[PDB]
This record gives C-alpha cells, sequence and structure tokens, in this order.
RNA sequence: GGUGAAAUUCUUGGAUUUAUUGAAGACUAACUACUGCGAAAGCAUUUGCCAAGGACGUUUUCAUUAAUCAAGAACGAAAGUUAGGGGAUCGAAGAUGAUCAGAUACCGUCGUAGUCUUAACCAUAAACUAUGCCGACUAGGGAUCGGGUGGUGUUUUUCUUAUGACCCACUCGGCACCUUACGAGAAAUCAAAGUCUUUGGGUUCUGGGGGGAGUAUGGUCGCAAGGCUGAAACUUAAAGGAAUU
C-alpha cells in the first residue's frame, strides 16, 4: 500500500466528480 | 571598566542554548578560594588567570 | 506497522477527546496523545536574588515560585527540542530520569 | 498448581472466595432474631431485609434500608440463627 | 517616519495637578496605602467629581500589618471627597493570581461552589469557594478523587455557611468576619466528617448593586 | 513618605511597554517608552532595549520621586504567548539596580477561563 | 506584524497600551489522568426536572423464556443543501507585500460564508482498538474506578467495631499495563490475532494480481450535491507488507 498513488485516485475522482457534473448538469 | 582577575580550580562542564557560556570558574584573585561562577566563554583549561568585570553575581540556568 | 501502541495516545477505551491547541504555532491536537508541558519555574532568574532581596522593602519577600503551561503541537515540540528520538528497544520505558 | 485435589478443598478456599463461583453452591448471609427493647417481639428479619420491616406490636422500625447486610438499629438484640 | 502622523513640548504635570490620600475602612490598621495625582481641584467640573467612584487594589499586609495577610489582596472603591483624603468603602477581596495559581496541583480534585447573597443592607453580594481533598496522615491513595455526591453535599454546606453569615450583618463586620477566616474555621469543622478537604479557603467576593446615594456608611466610616 | 506603584511592565516578543503606574490604577506617566529607542526594527524587544527603558524608567521615577511600585510581569496572553519572553527581565533587573523601591513581583497571565479558540487553522504554522 | 526579513494602521480630530462600566457567542483551560459514562457517533462546569442505564445486593419471581441476524427501520464525526435566528480578535474562494526562476504551495493583513441555534434532508471518513458479536476454557504480578465481603487498624468521634476518611486482607464487575510464553505468527509483534494441517462452539458478513475503476452504463434515494448496489474490452508479470544492509 502506498498513498502517492491513493493521492492520484483522490485527484482523479475529483476529475470523474467534475465531469459526471458537466454532463448531468 | 573595572577589571579583575581570575583562575579555576575545576572545569565544569559546557552548556547552553548551542553551547552558549564556557563554565570559567572565576577565583577572582582578591575574593579567591571561592565557587562563584560569571558570564565567561572561550577555550577552557585550568591554570590560565583571565579578565572579569564584576567581582560579585549571581545567575541561574542561561535559557 | 506497529510502531507506538497507545498511538502516541493514551487514551484506549475512549475516542473522542476535545481538541487543544499549540502555543507556538497555534496547531490543534488531541490532548493526550500530544505533547504539553507545565513549567513550575522561578518567577526571576536568580542571577537577580540578590539585587532584587536588598531593594525591596518588607525584607524577605516571599519569591514566589511561578507556575504556568505550554502547549506544543509535536512539531513545535520537536523544533524547539524537547523530546529525543530514541530506538524500539529503548523508547518502552516511560519514568522521565528528572 | 500442576497437581491438586479439588474435590473437598479446604475452607480457607472457599472463605477466601465468592458465592456463584464455590464447588458446592450456597449462599452466605443468613436471618437474624430480632429483640426489640418493649414488648419481647422475638422476630426473624433476614440481614438484607431491602424494605422497612418493623416489629409487629409496637411501631420500631427495625432494619432501615441499606446498600447490602441490614443495619440493626440500636436498641435491638439479635440472635443469629 | 515610521511612525506616521497622517493627520487626517508636553510639562510639568505636578503643578497643573495635585495628590490625594487613601482613607481606608476603619478595620484597616492604617487609613492610608498611597497617593494619586489629579487635576487642579478648580470648580466648574471639579475633577474630583473624576475622582470619586474610582477603584484601588491595595494590600491587607499592608493595612493589618501581619505577613500572612499577603496573597490576598482588597479592592476598594473611591467614594467622596474630605478634602486632601478619600474615605474609601469596601469592595472586594481575591487572592492573588500567582498564589490561586500555585495551589492547584495534580493528583487531587478541586471543588467549586457559587452563591449569591444580599446583605442586612441593600448591597447585593455574590461569593464563590474552592476547596480540594486532602491526602490521609496514612494515605497511599495518589490519587485522592472526590466522587460526584460527595462533592454535591460538600458544596451545599458551604452554601449554607455563606447564607447563614451575609444577609445576616453589616459591611465591615463582613470584612472582620473574613479577615480572620473565621468562616473558614467553621467551614473545616462542619465539613471534615464528609472529606478531609484541606486547602479550604474563600476567594472573589464582588459587588453587584447598592441603593442610589447611602450617604450613611460613606460618612460613618469616620469622624 | 514611599508613594508605591506598577511599573505595569508588558512583555511581548516585541517592543515591551513600560508605564510607571501609581497604586492610583489608572495614572501612567510620558506614554513615550521603549518604542522609540533602539531602532533596529528587530531590536524592540531585545535585552538592551530592556535595561536601556529601565534607565529611562529611573530617570522617571525620580524626577516624578516615586520611589516604590510593584511588578507585574505580563505576557500577550488571550491565545498567544503566555509566557513572557526575554523582554522582561533586563528592564526588571536595571530598575532594581537602579535606585527604586522594589516590591510584589507576581503574574497576571491571564490564562483565560477557556475563551476562544486560536488563531491559524487546524494546521497552523509550517516549519 | 514578523520569522530568516517588509507592505496595511490613526492620532497629534487620537492610537498597539493604562484601568473604569455596558452587549453577543464559544467553552470550561489548570486538577482534565496508560481515569470515567454510551451502541457508536460523543460528552466536561453548577443546579432543578425527566425518565433511562449499567454494575453490584439478593435464602424475591417469570420457567428456555434466547445469539447473531439480506428484507425494514432509528441514531449516525465534519462537511455541504433548504429555509428561518443569531451575527464577535478564533475563517475555504476571493483581494493582499515580499520571499516572487515562477506563488494562483508556503506567509503576514482584509475576509465572504460552512463557522453556531430551529425545522428537514443529506448517509459518508483514517466511523481504524485498522482486531465483527456472542458466549466456553488459560499465566504472573501489581496498581486503579463502582460495588460490596471481613478486619478492636487508624484518624476524625456523628461513633465502638465501621458506614464518614483512609488502611490491610477477599472478591465481583469498568480503560488497562509490565514481565510473558511452552502456543501462535510470515513478521513488527501477541491478552486476543491463545486453545489451527494434532484442522469444526454459532452465527452476520466481505475479497481473490495491479490497472483500467469502485469507472461506464440501469435502477434506486435525494433538490442537486451525493452515495448504495457498480462490468468489461484492452493492458500488464508484477504491484505489496514486514523486517535487516
Ligand atoms: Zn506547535
Ligand atoms: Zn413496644
Amino acid at each position: 500500500m502506498r498513498a502517492k498513488w491513493r493521492k492520484k485516485r483522490t485527484r482523479r475522482l475529483k476529475r470523474k466528480r467534475r465531469k459526471v457534473r458537466a454532463r448531468s448538469k | 571598566t573595572p577589571v579583575t582577575l581570575a583562575k579555576v580550580i575545576k572545569v565544569l562542564g559546557r552548556t547552553g542554548s548551542r553551547g552558549g557560556v564556557t563554565q570559567v570558574r572565576v577565583e577572582f584573585l582578591e575574593d579567591t578560594t571561592r565557587t562563584i561562577v560569571r558570564n565567561v566563554k572561550g577555550p577552557v583549561r585550568e591554570g590560565d588567570i583571565l579578565v572579569l568585570m564584576e567581582s560579585e553575581r549571581e545567575a541561574r540556568r542561561l535559557r | 506497522p506497529k510502531k507506538r501502541a497507545s498511538n502516541g495516545r493514551n487514551k484506549k477505551g475512549r475516542g473522542h477527546v476535545k481538541p487543544v491547541r499549540c502555543v507556538n504555532c497555534s496547531r490543534s491536537v488531541p490532548k493526550d496523545k500530544a505533547i504539553k508541558r507545565m513549567a513550575i519555574r522561578n518567577i526571576v532568574e536568580a542571577a537577580a536574588i540578590r539585587d532584587l532581596s536588598e531593594a525591596s522593602v518588607y525584607a524577605e519577600y516571599a519569591l514566589p515560585k511561578t507556575y504556568n503551561k505550554l502547549h506544543y503541537c509535536i512539531s513545535c515540540a520537536i523544533h524547539a527540542r524537547i523530546v529525543r528520538v530514541r530506538s524500539r528497544t529503548d523508547r518502552r520505558i516511560r519514568a522521565p530520569p528528572q | 498448581v500442576l497437581v491438586q485435589d479439588l474435590l473437598h478443598p479446604t475452607a480457607a478456599s472457599e472463605a477466601r472466595k465468592h458465592k456463584l463461583k464455590t464447588l458446592v453452591q450456597s449462599p452466605r448471609s443468613h436471618f437474624l432474631d430480632v429483640k426489640c427493647p418493649g414488648c419481647l417481639n422475638i422476630t426473624t428479619v433476614f440481614s438484607h431485609a431491602q424494605t422497612a420491616v418493623t416489629c409487629e406490636s409496637c411501631s420500631t422500625v427495625l432494619c432501615t434500608p441499606t446498600g447490602g447486610k441490614a443495619k440493626l438499629s440500636e436498641g435491638t438484640s439479635f440472635r443469629r440463627k | 517616519a515610521v511612525g506616521k502622523n497622517k493627520r487626517l513640548r508636553v510639562v510639568d504635570p505636578f503643578t497643573r495637578k495635585e495628590w490625594y490620600d487613601i482613607k481606608a475602612p476603619s478595620t484597616f490598621e492604617n487609613r492610608n496605602v498611597g497617593k494619586t495625582l489629579v487635576n487642579k481641584s478648580v470648580g466648574l467640573k471639579n475633577a474630583s467629581d473624576s475622582l470619586k467612584g474610582r477603584v484601588v487594589e491595595v494590600c491587607l499586609a499592608d493595612l493589618q500589618g501581619s505577613e500572612d495577610h499577603s496573597f490576598r489582596k482588597v479592592k476598594l472603591r473611591v467614594d467622596e471627597v474630605q478634602g486632601k483624603n478619600l474615605l474609601t468603602n469596601f469592595h472586594g477581596m481575591d487572592f492573588t493570581t500567582d498564589k490561586l495559581r500555585s495551589m492547584v496541583r495534580k493528583w487531587q480534585t478541586l471543588i467549586e461552589a457559587n452563591v449569591t447573597v444580599k446583605t442586612s443592607d441593600d448591597y447585593v453580594l455574590r461569593i464563590f469557594a474552592i476547596a480540594f481533598t486532602r491526602k490521609q496522615a496514612n494515605q497511599v491513595k495518589r490519587t485522592s478523587y472526590a466522587q460526584s455526591s460527595h462533592i454535591r453535599q460538600i458544596r451545599k454546606v458551604i452554601s449554607e455557611i455563606l447564607t447563614r453569615e451575609v444577609q445576616n450583618s453589616t459591611l465591615a463586620q463582613l470584612t472582620s468576619k473574613l479577615i480572620p477566616e473565621v468562616i473558614n474555621k467553621e467551614i473545616e469543622n462542619a465539613t471534615k466528617d464528609i472529606f478531609p478537604l484541606q486547602n479550604v479557603h474563600i476567594r472573589k467576593v464582588k459587588l453587584l448593586k447598592q441603593p442610589k446615594f447611602d450617604l450613611g456608611s460613606l460618612l460613618s466610616l469616620h469622624g | 513618605s514611599q508613594v508605591f506603584g506598577v511599573a505595569r511592565i508588558f512583555a511581548s516578543f516585541n517592543d515591551t511597554f513600560v508605564h510607571v503606574t501609581d497604586l492610583s490604577g489608572r495614572e501612567t506617566i510620558a506614554r513615550v517608552t521603549g518604542g522609540m529607542k533602539v531602532k533596529a526594527d528587530r531590536d524592540e524587544s531585545s535585552p538592551y532595549a530592556a535595561m536601556l527603558a529601565a534607565q529611562d524608567v529611573a530617570a522617571k521615577c525620580k524626577e516624578v520621586g516615586i520611589t516604590a511600585v510593584h511588578i507585574k510581569i505580563r505576557a500577550t496572553g488571550g491565545t498567544r504567548s503566555k509566557t513572557p519572553g526575554p523582554g522582561g527581565q533586563a528592564a526588571l533587573r536595571a530598575l532594581a539596580r537602579s535606585g527604586l523601591r522594589i516590591g510584589r513581583i507576581e503574574d497576571v497571565t491571564p490564562v483565560p477561563s477557556d475563551s476562544t479558540r486560536k488563531k491559524g487553522g487546524r494546521r497552523g504554522r509550517r516549519l
């Protein structure tokens, strides 16, 4: 386990958040 | 600036925030054979006589 | 891994504690986990007891050992060099030497 | 340990033990003959009355509420049963 | 300059002012503790008006001699002008913040209580109290902790003594009960059965409200 | 004979105040004090600043004559620095060896009975 | 004001300071501890009221009355959402000087609003003691909080033992700790991860290399935010945890 790729996942789930926002909004 | 001269009967051990004051037991010769220690720094042995200003002073830890 | 059994906290039956702030950086921290310190310290340096004792009327004033409490987030508590690091097989002993 | 004989344990074992955990289950506390200063109402009251037991004849309330074991109200003489 | 004056010598306060004298309540040995200075007492806004009402903290070892009157300080209230003198009325008494900070140690509880009571006069007074767990002569229980019901019993007790004392008498006699700490002794003897309870003391007696003029005591302090 | 007071020493980590205050309780003298003299903009709170302010205080005392005061060594308090740093020691000592009447050194550090939360956000400062 | 060091301030119409008095709101520092109370979120002052609860007391009674438990419900840290309420040195974005190779990471000043209450959502987290819940058996010590079990103990003497207070011997229940295994384990370490290939006391669950990805797509709950349930194709032979040099 290493939290640096977890920080990548955090950032890219913010990306999915904005993208599903733009589509759905 | 009255000047007085002292010798160390026994060195004690360096201390300070980062090595502040060189503990030099100032037997200021006019009142020799006493254990009053004052503000001194420098290279340290025993046998030298150097200059101290105040005859009488006290002090706690040099925090 | 398993470093410090108490998680360096010493609550172990609890699970919330009110926070506590620093005083050198003003950072919060859980109380028990933290490193604060009491100071039963002299009100004045004994580089002054002679002069102060003399020029004081009502001879032999009490000279109060003042108290205080400092609060340090572990940041300041190793930046200002209070707690010194150790090994494992030595960390266990808690009883402070002085 | 590593040898023992627990069938008939020495009394001190039980004395130092708690009921509900002994070998042969038994209770501790017991009754008591309360004897009032007035009419000789020779009554029986248990050591943990738990409630305001009174003498039958004269209102000389005997065992005050307790935490546990009863407390004789300083006037009665007791006979252990 | 570095100290800026955006705009958007001072001489001789001494002659432009005058001194005036402390005049303590009679229960104190000395009817003076220190001096004050103030604008020259010319009428037409006499500064003696902006003199009455001030407060002053003084030492009670100083006004009752004995040193053990030390770690409490008494606040006195400026009342009215007598000419070069100011007969101050009593205003309260506290510990010295350092000492009260000093008695607070670890491995023993504190027990606090409050009360507010009226007086024989019309002077509404709020009073407080602190106490602590004694460690018995043979006591090994490092903790010495006070369980809650004990706390409440003791607290109530304190309230009854204070009520039995306040709302029963006058200001100066209240000070007299205070300075001998007789109230302390009453508390100790009454409470000692409950719990050992040492370092019992009082504090922080404060004024709330008084009737409008009441020239009575303000003039009776001296003749 | 004597008049007492409080010098009202005000020790922060910068530019510590001094203000003679008799027991009148609201009477300082010459607000121009240690915020003036050591104009290095980072020596405002240095022991030399304290000692020099203390000769200023001794001079002020003599020209006003009140030989005695009391001592409240003070921290900023509030939510910051409730232990006065260096900005108090030398002023006290020089005043003591400055021909005054010492008396009643004490600690008015106002630890609040749990007032507002501190400043700097949860993480605080970084170093 | 500041760390390693500056801008921004009012005023000689008044100021960082000095005390004297008025108002909001936050919270009870110090004692506040390898110490409590709950299911878990948590909860710190004092009091009243309301019930509730546990633990111990038991020579009361009910006479297998139960343990976990998809469906369904209640609570549910903080964030946000709606409205209303409050509107203070303690604040995301936004202004604001230098560190400005570049500061829209740091850092100081100004600071909306979440910060707080009422009505409703919202249903996640580092909700981790990373040890599911019962219950059954085993190793030695000491301490400690709530009970009790004895002791001519001692002091306070309401008091004689004791119940105040402690003290000493015994327990039974609360967070634990230090030696500790012969027994585990891959190891750091173990008071549960003990009683395990010398394999089974009972149940509720959750995952099979990493990415793609908790993504798409359907539902469904909500006003969204959002979760819940959430795959591949394609790619890849390593990612990875402990422990030493
Ligand atoms: Zn800090
Ligand atoms: Zn009868």
